[PDB]
């Protein structure tokens, strides 16, 4: 039960014997300690008997309050559900250490004095905003970047499996990492494949529901996020298509643009506050890269920025081996004239392709896809 | 599934030795050939350890084992070639042929012959050859021979070549970290006899090699730290040549050794004394082995080192005396005075500040007990060199004002004030020393005492004490004057002072709060020999407590004195002299359990601790022997402090669980001495468990008991964010915890950690877990708070100056014969590193780097860099003489 | 069982009895809307499109595995499109009424607020009741909704789990969405709705021309002449 | 040789701790309890004492006294108002007007004063704790760092020099720059060096959604800065929360403007805030209002501009001590090749070259992996830079 955490002799040699025999030996002690309590003492059993003297000191109706202040010689100020509030007493079985400005209570009927304490059963916005469990394949699913791919993991996952070349070089990891490029590239599979591959708790949020209705909304919004980020452990947080807080207005928004500038303000300070900011490690992604603000681009609040280009065909036939792996393809097709048909195609053009000439197999009902599934399967995705 | 086609193995060695009988008499050449394919076969195909499946060791054994059990003892007539053919197959798989009472029954194909030369076929695999059918051996089979049966017949003779060839075989193959399994055959092969495999693989283990001397080193003294008493008797003087004869480390002698001191033989370390006077390299290691020798572990040494080549070498006694002693006073003197620490920091007093707004208004507490705690503003601060002019003068007005143990107190803060010192000291007492006081000459003349502690020169043979001891027919003029003496020659072993202070013991007279401490000052001194002075004790034991019914005035005090003249060593003879020599009432068998466990300060034994909670636990007990189950609890505090940590937190895990909470009076009284007994290392695993039960007061029992582990709850050293849980329980302490009888005790309390800055090592483990005497010194403090009736006339002689062994604080020290380097360090946390890959990662605290004198703390293991190299012990010890050496471009 | 009503008993507060099992706030936000539920009955002159929805919608549910035979993922995206009064609502309500799934529209009003949440800062929230009644069709009308078909599909493109959930947007003017809308590996099928000619005048006629007493004799085929194709409402 | 022995003796010891864990009672894992060996000295006493003799004493707010006798007006939460009475244990000093007070349920009568209300969202941002960065690290600005300094701390820790010359020392200053010059990681270092109340302000967080409700949070900002002896008040980003009064036909911005004249009256006008000194940082500081930039709310202005030569050199034998190099090297030819850039791009181009050495398999850094890093970090990034467009401010 969390008993001690020299863990580190790893053989069998005698620091475990001295040491685990040495636990051991005041487990003895132990054992025979409290056996002397079970032999002669008669008066109180005091496994449920001082247990239901303190059930028997607090009511049945547990009344829920909220916490304000604190005055340490037990007792404070709380509020109760009505609103009107007291300055009841604390209890001793009520270890004050779980006591916070806002916390939730348990409170006498009668006196309404402080009992106990409440868990919280938690925000929504927790699980709203928590990814919980893989995507999707790894990278070897991604294909022909190869390059970028260490960059992530250079700044992201290396980092977190091998934190002994940092501190052999005495250096910490780069902070800020960026992506863009042209749409439809792979920005959001990648992440895809970091959220497969790491064991940080992983955060994802669209740029474009970081603005509100409400005056400050935004900026609280952003303030209780990193919250949440921080107050985990080493996490992730994701943000996709951060361009769409400055292209386009929204007649919801009370506010005008300058809010949604003191909505980028607040978060130009999250980033870079001047707090101990912690292990969160944010990763950004858009694909108009110039129409924001530089002072959130700068090194320091972000530090690597990735361009992603358009596929060379060499990498198209690759990503066409790939979409075109587990189906059933017919041998008329010729890959190599569905290369050059378009010539800036992207990554999700080819998957468009083969999922709607798989869905043209499916009109027919058969199970392999021929030549004129693509010929007229490229009519349908390209051309309107 | 799929079976078929390739399968030989079960099908030709399932044939031919079925036809082996068939093919043993009247089939000369198939008997034979074919045992030589049933051998090279299984030799070749069984020495790869990738494929441990093979494919005749599973298989062959379902007719070969009863072929092997109508082979070798049905045949009879096993020649010379064919018990090398046969006894070589036959042993292979046979701990996996058999189940698991094979172990009655290797000796049924092994001991009808070894056959030959056994690691032929056991060059290459590592241990599914033989080795473990060797431990299986070493683990019953010697166990039952050499249970009785020690010097024997083959089971033993050969069996020391072949647990020497195989634990050669250890250490032959690879160079890995198998080579410490090697301590696991050494050990389990005769664990009470272990000299006799220890010379068997002693002289192997100095031809092994030198890189596999550092962690075979520490392997020994990994387990001898602590063990079993003829374990700990055997194993640690088998540790010592091993740095002497195959290494050359050399350096990491007396700490070390300090372990084989009391236990194993008195003359033992002194034969290691003149291995220390034979090693006579220059000056570097030859300077720092003996520097640890009069201030850091142990005394009685200052007369040694009169030999024949008195220059500078010989002549360093006197710098292991005084002049590194000079460099103690030098650390406050240079290397405190620049960094914070000013004439008067006085400001905490200052911190005791905003109690007359917390809550309405203030100027109420006027008790007069709260000078006594306003004293120790003089006298707490003012340590390391904090001499005041005129700014003792809380203490002089009240000096002159009442409480005579008060006038005791004053005048005795000044040897806390100069602590360390030869200089001035004797002068500093003398200006106030004047006053024809029976209580300020006492208390001054004890600073006297304390100002020369650890200088051992002309201060007090005869010389000022005796002046004060000369005067009694009353007071103080008999008391102060032997505990000053027994304090400052408690490192020395000198016996005609000691004879000086055996009539003190010897008078038979009725002054019992002096008679009392003078076991507590004879006992200080000498731990070994006179048992003129156990006589002179337990005579006035017979003749006093015998004829009497009274107070632990006989019990704290009379035979404490005792367990610190018989302290340290496992023997267990001390307990038939001492435990059959008070053959008495229960009352005067009081010291049953104390020169029983005193003896027992670090091992474990826990057979001890089994009739140390066994015979009196708890018993009801209607007021009849709650102290004597106080003091059997008082000897749970040792076994503990210095067995290498790991038992702080089963320790909290005891005594915070079923005596302080579930308990009668043995809890709710007295256990919370073990918290300041076992530490003052600090942890919050009691520490924010202690408050717990300490701040709700449970005024039922007799208050000052909780309030007795008040201050002493504060006893913890090394300060801390503590204000908080002190301060508030000193602002409740306004109102509650009525200051008529605590106003000593609260701010007792809040100076107690922080009095200074630095000055806290005190806590008995130095190097590693050397012991360095903080149990004469502690010791008659935590057994004189049992009762009561000492918070106000007679324990304040104790409660001032009661642990004085303060062997300073820091290890960042130069000391080249310039005095012009700084340090190459890096503090960081208690080292990780046993054995793992390579360079054996040493700790995780990387953070952290430092060139100077600054901080110690408690879990910390300082290295450096710069190829500094630190050649000169290396382990720990803190005076490194820190050399430099460039073979490294 | 959590969120359910009971009786109490007041002088001591102890848990008397159980009562009924409240409302599911989901039927509480339809019976609000009330879509005008509908059928393959009153369906005029569709049926390609029909042919075409039963394709993205009908088809992964009942054989999910039927897709894994092909290799490729299953379809999550439908648009539709055409002038209004062309039975978009009733076409949505009805695919998802016999394949039965939870049809749910979201309008991004505040009488639907309170049973999403208290606030409920995102869109997102819906996704439990959606999960919680898994099988389940969202729908939308016609620049709010097109960021919240994006707020939605970059959950569903891969970063939650749950399947059967479904999206249907419905408008007019397919050109003036959004581009990143308009990025092909977005939208997986896309249906236009034409206003009916005079073969699909005439049985919306006939349909729609059920509940009424009429006469013998009537010759609606003049009428859907006359009538020279407004669409059907 | 014991492996199983040290195991199964090993493990019957690990389960044997829970074993009798359980018979101490540290189980039945709470809903929000204690452990059972704690309060037990309430177990009979206060049980019976913090309860049964212990009243409620609900909390109330005084609205004024009157004349010639006690005969208080009360005012509570929701209910109504009262006359009420003192107790026997309280002297009528204070029980001054617009105070809460403790009161019984009976009698409704005043049993002690209470201090009054903080709105604890202002509680948040007071700092409690200290960071860790050392003027040491804050290379490159001495005279920036002394011109600060001598305002910030100097009356607080002698408040003599100034008395006995008989001045008053000023009061506000504020740090302008290009993004990333040191001005956020220099505030860090004041609240490393301070002892005071050191309460940081972000000017975002003050936008409210309703109408006056962030000037409310100023009022209590400034109470409980006056409630203290000596503090610091730190703004950030202060561009937020006012530029400029502009309006004009359908009024826009006016809440942040009545939140930002709010500010300018808790600084100066009627009683000035006395031992109180505030510190602003904005990025662009032409937009904001010309009331706000007066002394006496705003006496010093300090500049950040970018290092000449030898800051930047000493900037990087900061962000460049404390890791494995080729020793060898010049930091002055990268100065050279650095003329316009930021502390943090210079980290940038530390914490990058490490990685270039961390690229192959070295362990220490060479000159030409700092190649390496200046024409990626400078060049190559070049695109962004952040910089110029702010170099006007604009
Ligand atoms: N290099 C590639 N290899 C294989 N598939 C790819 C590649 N690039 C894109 N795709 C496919 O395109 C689809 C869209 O990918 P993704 O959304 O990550 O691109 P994006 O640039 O993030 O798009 P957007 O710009 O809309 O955010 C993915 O499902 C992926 O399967
Ligand atoms: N003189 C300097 N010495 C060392 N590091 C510096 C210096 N100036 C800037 N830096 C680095 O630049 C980074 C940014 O610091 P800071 O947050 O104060 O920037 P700023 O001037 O406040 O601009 P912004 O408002 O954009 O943050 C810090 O992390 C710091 O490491
Ligand atoms: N093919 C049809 N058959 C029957 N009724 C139709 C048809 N097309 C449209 N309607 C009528 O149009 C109305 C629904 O319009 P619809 O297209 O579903 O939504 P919207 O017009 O908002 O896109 C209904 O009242 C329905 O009766
Ligand atoms: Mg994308
Ligand atoms: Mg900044």
């Amino acid at each position: 039960a969390s008993k001690l955490p020299l863990v580190t002799p790893h053989t069998q040699c005698r620091l475990k014997l001295l040491k685990l025999e040495r636990i051991k030996d005041y487990l003895l002690m132990e054992e025979e300690f409290i056996r002397n309590q079970e032999q002669m003492k008669p008066l109180e059993e005091k496994q449920e008997e001082e247990r239901s003297k303190v059930d028997d000191l607090r009511g049945t109706p547990m009344s829920v309050g909220t916490l304000e202040e604190i005055i340490d010689d037990n007792h404070a100020i709380v509020s109760t559900s009505v609103g009107s509030e007291h300055y009841v007493s604390i209890l001793s079985f009520v270890d004050k250490d779980l006591l916070e400005p806002g916390c939730s209570v348990l409170l006498n009927h009668k006196v309404h004095a402080v009992i106990g304490v409440l868990m919280d059963d938690t925000d929504p916005l927790v699980t709203v905003m928590k990814v919980e469990k893989a995507p999707q394949e790894t990278y070897a699913d991604i294909g022909g970047l190869d390059n970028q791919i260490q960059e992530i993991k250079e700044s992201v996952e290396l980092p977190l499996t091998h934190p002994e070349y940092y501190e052999e070089m005495g250096i910490k990891p780069p902070k800020g990492v960026i992506l863009y490029g042209p749409p439809g590239t792979g920005k959001t599979l990648l992440a895809k494949a970091v959220a497969n591959q790491t064991s940080a708790t992983f955060l994802r949020v669209v740029g474009s529901e970081l603005i509100q209705k409400y005056l400050g909304d935004g900026p609280k919004l952003v303030r209780e996020l990193f919250r949440v980020a921080e107050e985990h452990a080493p996490s992730i947080v994701f943000i996709d298509e951060i361009d769409a807080i400055g292209t386009k207005r929204y007649d919801s928004n009370s506010g005008g643009e300058r809010e949604i500038q003191r909505t980028m303000l607040e978060l130009l300070n999250q980033l870079d506050g001047f707090d101990s900011r912690g292990d969160v490690k944010v990763i950004m992604a858009t694909n108009r890269i110039e129409t924001l603000d530089p002072a959130l681009i700068r090194p320091g609040r972000i530090d690597r920025k990735i361009e992603f280009p358009l596929p060379d065909e060499k990498t198209k036939k690759r990503i066409f081996q790939i979409h075109t792996s587990r189906m059933t393809l017919a041998d008329d097709v010729t890959l190599d004239d569905l290369i050059m048909a378009k010539d800036d195609l992207s990554g999700a053009d080819i998957k468009a392709i083969c999922t709607e000439a798989g869905l043209m197999a499916l009109r027919e009902r058969r199970m392999k896809v021929t030549n004129e599934d693509f010929k007229k399967s490229k009519e349908n995705v390209l051309y309107k | 599934m799929e079976e078929g086609g390739r399968d030989k193995a079960p099908v030709q060695p399932q044939q031919s030795p079925a036809a082996a009988p068939g093919g043993t008499d009247e089939k000369p050449s198939g008997k034979e050939r074919r045992d030589a394919g049933d051998k090279d076969k299984e030799q070749e195909l069984s020495e790869e350890d990738k494929q441990l499946q093979d494919e005749l060791e599973m298989l062959v054994e379902r007719l070969g084992e009863k072929d092997t059990s109508l082979y070798r003892p049905a045949l009879e007539e096993l020649r010379r070639q064919i018990r090398s053919s046969t006894t070589s197959m036959t042993s292979v798989p046979k701990p996996l042929k058999f189940l698991r009472p094979h172990y009655g029954k290797l000796k049924e194909i092994y001991e009808n012959m070894a056959p030959g030369e056994n690691k032929r076929f056991a060059a290459d695999i590592i241990s599914v050859l033989a080795m473990t059918m060797s431990g299986e051996r070493e683990c019953l089979k010697y166990r039952l021979v050499g249970s009785q049966e020690e010097l024997a017949s083959w089971g033993h003779e050969y069996v020391r070549h072949l647990a020497g060839e195989v634990a050669k075989e250890w250490q032959e193959l690879d160079d890995a970290e198998k080579v410490q399994r090697e301590p696991l055959l050494t050990l389990v092969k005769e664990i009470v006899p272990y000299n006799m495999a220890h010379n068997a693989e002693h002289e192997a283990c100095d031809l092994l090699m030198e890189i596999e001397q550092v962690d075979m080193l520490e392997k020994d003294i990994d387990e001898n730290a602590y063990a079993k008493v003829c374990l700990y008797l055997t194993s640690c003087v088998n540790y010592v040549p091993e740095p002497e004869n195959s290494a050359l480390l050399r350096c990491a002698l007396g700490v070390f050794r300090k372990f084989s001191r009391f236990p194993e033989a008195l003359r033992l370390a002194l034969m290691l004394n003149d291995m220390e006077l034979v090693e006579d390299i220059f000056t570097s290691c030859k300077d720092v082995v003996v520097q640890k020798q009069m201030a850091f572990m142990l005394g009685r040494h200052g007369v040694f080192l009169e030999l024949s080549e008195d220059v500078e070498e010989y002549e360093d006694l006197t710098e292991i005396m005084s002049n590194v002693q000079l460099n103690s006073n030098f650390l406050a003197l240079a290397r405190e005075l620049d960094i914070m620490e000013p004439k008067v920091p006085d400001d905490i007093y200052k911190t005791h500040l905003e109690n007359n707004r917390f809550g309405g208004s203030g100027s109420q507490v006027d008790s007069a007990r709260m000078n006594l705690a306003s004293s120790f503003v003089n006298g707490f601060v003012n340590a390391a060199f904090g001499q005041d002019k005129l700014l003792t003068d809380d203490g002089n007005k009240w000096l002159y004002k009442n409480k005579d143990h008060g006038m005791l107190s004053a005048a005795a803060s000044l040897g806390m004030i100069l602590l360390w010192d030869v200089d001035g000291g004797l002068t500093q007492i003398d200006k106030y020393l004047y006053s024809s006081e029976d209580y300020i000459k006492s208390g001054a003349l004890l600073a006297c005492g304390i100002v020369n502690s650890g200088v051992r020169n002309e201060c007090d043979p005869a010389l000022a004490l005796l002046s004060d001891y000369v005067l009694h027919n009353s007071n103080t003029m008999r008391l102060g004057s032997i505990f000053g003496l027994g304090l400052a020659y408690a490192g020395s072993n000198r016996e005609d002072v000691l004879t000086l202070l055996l009539p003190v013991m010897g008078d038979s007279k009725s002054s019992m709060e002096v008679a009392g401490v003078t076991a507590l000052a004879c006992g200080m001194i000498a731990v070994g020999s006179c048992n003129g002075d156990v006589t002179s004790t337990i005579l006035q034991t017979i003749m006093e407590k015998s004829e009497t019914e009274l107070k632990d005035t006989y019990a704290r005090w009379l035979p404490l004195g005792l367990g610190l003249n018989h302290l340290g060593k496992g023997e267990a003879i001390e307990a038939i002299l001492a435990a059959l020599e008070v053959v008495s009432e229960p009352f005067r068998s009081f010291a049953n359990t104390l020169v029983d466990v005193c003896a027992y300060a670090g091992s474990g034994n826990v057979l001890k601790v089994q009739q140390l909670l066994h015979i009196c636990s708890e018993h009801f007990d209607s007021k009849e022997k709650e102290e004597d189950k106080d003091k059997k609890e008082k000897k749970d505090k040792d076994k503990k402090e210095a067995p290498a940590d790991m038992g702080a937190h089963q320790g909290v895990a005891v005594l915070g669980i079923a005596l302080i909470a579930m308990g009668e009076e043995i809890g709710a009284e007295m256990a919370l001495r073990t918290f300041g007994h076992l530490l003052r290392y600090g942890e919050p695993t009691l520490r924010r468990a202690v408050p717990l039960a300490l701040a709700l007061i449970s005024v039922s029992n007799p208050r000052l008991n909780i309030l007795d582990t008040l201050s002493k709850f504060s006893h913890d050293a090394d300060p801390e964010v503590s204000y908080n849980s002190i301060f508030a329980m000193g602002m409740v302490g306004s109102g509650t915890n009525n200051a008529r009888l605590a106003a000593m005790l609260r701010q007792l309390a809040q100076y107690h950690a922080k009095d200074p800055n630095n000055l806290f090592m005190v806590r008995l483990a130095q190097g590693l877990t050397h012991l360095g005497k903080g149990t004469l010194t502690l010791c008659p403090y935590h057994s004189d708070r049992q009762l009561m009736s000492q918070v106000a006339v007679a324990g304040l002689l104790t409660v001032l100056v009661s642990f004085l062994d303060v062997r300073n604080i820091i290890l960042g020290k130069s000391h080249y014969v310039l005095y012009g380097l700084v340090a190459a360090m890096q503090p960081r946390m208690l080292v990780t590193f046993d054995e793992e890959l390579r360079p054996l990662p040493v700790s995780v605290r990387v953070g952290q780097a430092v060139d100077v004198v600054g901080q110690a703390g408690k879990p910390k293991t300082i290295t450096g860099f710069q190829t500094h190299t630190t050649p000169v012990l290396l382990a720990h010890g803190e005076r490194a003489e820190l050399a430099t050496e460039e073979f490294l471009p | 069982t959590p969120n359910c009503r009971v009786a109490l008993r007041n002088d001591s507060y102890t848990l008397h009895k159980i009562l009924p099992n409240k409302v599911d706030p989901l039927v509480s936000l339809m019976m609000v809307e009330k879509v005008p539920d509908s059928t393959y009955e009153m369906i005029g002159g569709l049926d390609k499109q029909i042919k075409e929805i039963k394709e993205v919608i009908e088809l992964p549910v009942k054989h999910p595995e039927l897709f894994e035979a092909l290799g490729i993922a299953q379809p999550k995206g439908v648009l539709l499109y055409g002038p209004p009064g062309t039975g978009k609502t009733l076409l949505a309500r009805a695919v998802a009424h016999h394949t039965d799934c939870t049809f749910i529209r979201v309008s991004g009003s505040e009488l639907v607020q309170k049973f999403i949440g208290e606030g409920a800062r995102m869109v997102r929230e819906l996704f439990v009741m959606a999960r919680e009644h898994a099988p389940s069709i969202i729908f939308m009308d016609e620049s709010e909704v097109q960021r919240t078909m994006l707020e939605l599909l970059n959950q569903l493109d891969g970063f939650e789990a749950t399947k059967n959930i479904k999206v249907i947007m419905a408008t007019n003017r397919i050109d003036i969405l959004d581009s990143a809308l308009l990025r092909p590996g977005r939208i997986d099928r896309k249906i236009e709705f034409p206003p009916p000619n005079e073969e699909a005048r005439l049985d919306i006629l006939k349909i729609h021309s059920r509940k009424m007493n009429l006469t013998r004799g009537i010759n609606l085929r003049k009428i859907a002449e006359l009538m020279p194709g407004a669409s059907g409402a | 040789t014991y492996s199983r022995q040290i195991k199964q003796v090993e493990d019957d010891i690990q389960q044997l701790l829970k074993k009798i864990n359980e018979l101490t009672g540290i189980k039945e894992s709470d809903t929000g309890l204690a452990p059972p060996a704690l309060w037990d000295l309430a177990a009979d006493k206060q049980t019976l004492q913090s309860e049964q003799p212990l009243q409620v004493a609900r909390c109330t707010k005084i609205i004024n006294a009157d004349s010639e006798d006690p005969k208080y007006i009360i005012n509570v939460k929701q209910f109504a108002k009262f006359v009420v009475d003192l107790s026997d244990q309280v002297a009528p000093t204070d029980i001054e007007e617009g105070m809460r007070v403790g009161v019984d349920r009976n009698k409704y009568q005043i049993h002690i004063p209470l201090p009054p209300k903080i709105d604890p969202t202002v509680t948040m941002m007071q700092v409690e704790e200290k960071p860790d960065v050392t003027y040491s690290d804050v290379g490159g600005c001495k005279e920036q760092i002394e011109k600060l300094r001598e305002v910030v701390e100097t009356p607080l820790l002698h408040p003599e020099r100034f008395v006995n010359l008989g001045i008053e020392p000023p009061k506000g200053v504020l740090l302008f720059g290009p993004p990333g010059t040191g001005k956020t990681l220099c505030a860090r270092a004041v609240a490393n060096r301070t002892d005071a109340c050191f309460i940081r302000v972000i000017g975002s967080e003050l936008v409210q959604k309703y109408v006056g409700e962030g000037a409310r949070m100023v009022r209590e900002l400034f109470e409980m800065a006056r409630t203290k002896k000596a503090c610091l008040i730190f703004f950030d980003e202060i561009d937020a929360i006012g530029g400029a009064r502009f309006d004009d036909g359908a009024g826009g911005d006016n809440e942040v403007q009545r939140t930002m004249l709010e500010l300018i009256n808790q600084l100066d006008g009627f009683d000035p805030r006395g031992n109180i000194k505030v510190l602003m940082a904005t990025n662009r500081p032409d937009t904001l209002d010309p009331a706000l930039m007066r002394p006496g709310r705003l006496d010093r202005k300090i500049e950040f501009s970018l290092p000449d030569l030898e800051g930047r050199t000493h900037i990087f034998k900061i962000h460049a001590r404390s890791m494995s190099v080729e020793r060898d090297i010049r930091f002055e030819l990268l100065a050279r090749l650095c003329p316009n850039s930021t502390g943090a791009e210079i980290r940038s181009v530390c914490t990058e070259a490490g990685m270039f050495a961390i690229r192959a398999r070295r362990k220490i850094a060479t000159e030409k992996d700092f190649l390496e890093a200046v024409n990626k970090v400078i060049k190559s990034y070049a695109k962004f830079s952040a910089t110029p467009r702010y170099m006007t401010y604009n």
